[PDB]
């Protein structure tokens, strides 16, 4: 089972430095042939590639980055690190960590990749309205409002309601704060019997929140 | 340092379709290796040395090609295979990808499911009021959604949110939110959504008053 | 290009070490045998190992990093499938 997991902060000011780090297991950077880059997505555009670090402590780095990149490893914690001084908007994206070999020169396993905004905003958490059923098949949600930076995770009764969810992709509100909606169907009949409870998760802030959502 | 140009950048195509992308490099590459992604999953490697499979990865999947030009194939499109798909070359320091291709999928005309909800209390004792509308499940993407209120027709002042296309359906669902000031939203009575969809005959309208 | 000569043959050397000494054997015992095997793979681990640093410092391209390494992999782990024979004939 080889497995990456990218840590780092959600938010960073612009001209400090960025620091991620990747945590793997399953393998090891001690072992002849092994590589771990790094890989951003800015959002709704494509990837791009980064740098990397081989198990003989070679490293490269893209030119685009020109100066600002610095890829480090700790083979007995199996942890790589990359910094990105003087981070600007449009540094603004998701980081990927993921496996690359000598036999390969392509990357087959990444970690889920991290966000990271850069903005000069202040972390803030959402507040949890519910989106009531009145009176086949009936609807519910849960509103989440005013939050800042992404994301927000958003679950049905602890995971054990999926079927029929959608969670919508988040707006920019004018305030600055974002604004999204998580919605389920379920049948008429289960409203007044069957609890239903949204589980928002927001971890930049650290905050949780459980929403009972009743008629 | 290489570059890599996608075609299509966007493409629509029904179930059982035959799908190709092509990858032209700016000089020779000896390999070339494509991922899936899906809406906000990592990037799954597909096929790898330019014609191999990656594991998990079903048989309608195909690469070819040489040097400059390269394919990718879909031999008979399924609703999961919706994802953005990229080409990505290792033989040379920078690494690059190409910009992408968007696959989507074309299917038969669904009308939304409407729902409309007031605002909680909870958020009224806040000084803001909104005013959520629901379009579930529908395809295609086209809809309009009008705000009513009093009958007057609102402007500026709701949001529209819609889902990335559904992996086993290929439906969307869309959210519109019609924010208001408390003092604005208790002024006025009746509330109303009102949906228009080239599998509605005529128009839906789900309303609220108080 | 000559380089795929001189580990095919720096390969083949590793089980014939082991192909001697399992014969000897065949001419604490059960314990022995099983050393020798760590021993073996770890020669041809060890070996692998310092061929890839070497190709890795070498400058070429990347495509022939990955010929060359996949090549040493390839005779590397033929050999390791030989010798693992070699103790399935004791054990």
């Amino acid at each position: 089972q080889v497995t990456l997991r990218e840590s780092g902060p959600a938010l960073v000011k612009p001209t400090q430095t960025l620091t991620l780090t990747c945590t793997f297991s399953g393998f090891s950077l001690s072992t002849a042939g092994m590589s771990v880059g790094w890989i951003r997505q800015p959002p709704g555009k494509a990837l791009e590639w980064l740098a990397d670090i081989w198990w003989d402590d070679k490293k490269h780095y893209n030119p685009s980055l020109k100066d600002r990149l610095t890829i480090s490893k700790d083979t007995s914690a199996n942890q790589v690190v990359l910094k990105v001084t003087n981070m600007d908007p449009a540094d603004t994206a998701t980081y990927y960590c993921a496996r690359d070999m000598i036999f390969n020169f392509y990357f087959d396993v990444w970690g889920q990749g991290t966000t990271v905004t850069v903005s000069s905003a202040s972390t803030k958490g959402p507040s949890v309205f519910p989106l009531a059923p009145s009176s086949g098949t009936a609807a519910l949600g849960c509103l989440v409002k005013d939050y800042f930076p992404e994301p927000v995770t958003v679950s049905w009764n602890s995971g054990a309601l999926t079927s029929g969810v959608h969670t919508f992709p988040a707006v920019l509100q004018s305030s600055g704060l974002y604004s999204l909606s998580s919605v389920v169907t379920v049948p008429s009949s289960s409203l007044g019997t069957q609890t239903y409870i949204c589980n928002v998760n927001h971890k930049p802030s650290n905050t949780k929140v459980d929403k009972k959502v009743e008629p | 340092d290489i570059q890599m140009t996608q075609s299509p950048s966007t493409l629509s195509a029904s179930v059982g379709d035959r799908v190709t992308i092509t990858c032209s490099a700016s000089s020779r590459v000896g390999y070339m290796h494509w991922y899936q992604q899906k809406p906000g999953k990592a990037p799954k490697l597909l096929i790898y040395d330019t014609s191999k499979l990656a594991s998990g990865v079903p048989s309608r999947f195909s690469g070819s090609g040489s040097g400059t030009a390269f394919t990718l194939t879909i031999s008979s499109l399924q609703p999961d295979d919706f994802a953005t798909y990229y080409c990505f070359q290792g033989s040379g320091y920078p690494f690059t990808f190409g910009g992408g291709t968007k696959v989507e999928i074309k299917r038969t005309v669904a009308a939304p499911s409407v729902f409309i909800f007031p605002p909680s209390d909870e958020q009224l004792k806040s000084g803001t009021a909104s005013v959520v509308c629901l379009l579930n499940n529908f395809y295609p993407r086209e809809a309009k959604v009008q705000w009513k209120v009093d009958n007057a027709l609102q402007s500026g002042n709701s949001q529209e949110s819609v889902t990335e296309q559904d992996s086993k359906d290929s439906t969307y669902s869309l959210s519109s939110t019609l924010t208001l000031s408390k003092a604005d939203y208790e002024k006025h009575k009746v509330y109303a959504c009102e949906v228009t969809h080239q599998g509605l005959s005529s128009p839906v309208t789900k309303s609220f008053n108080r | 290009s000559d380089m795929r000569k001189d580990a095919e043959r720096r390969f083949d050397k590793f089980v014939e070490a082991a192909k001697n000494k399992f014969d000897k054997f065949k001419a604490d015992m059960k314990k022995l045998a099983r050393k020798e095997a760590e021993q073996a793979r770890r020669a041809v681990r060890n070996r692998l190992s310092e061929l890839l640093s070497k190709i890795n410092d070498m400058p070429i391209t990347n495509d022939q990093k990955k010929l060359m390494s996949n090549d040493v992999l390839k005779f590397a782990a033929e050999a390791e499938k030989k010798i693992e024979a070699l103790a399935a004939d004791a054990e």
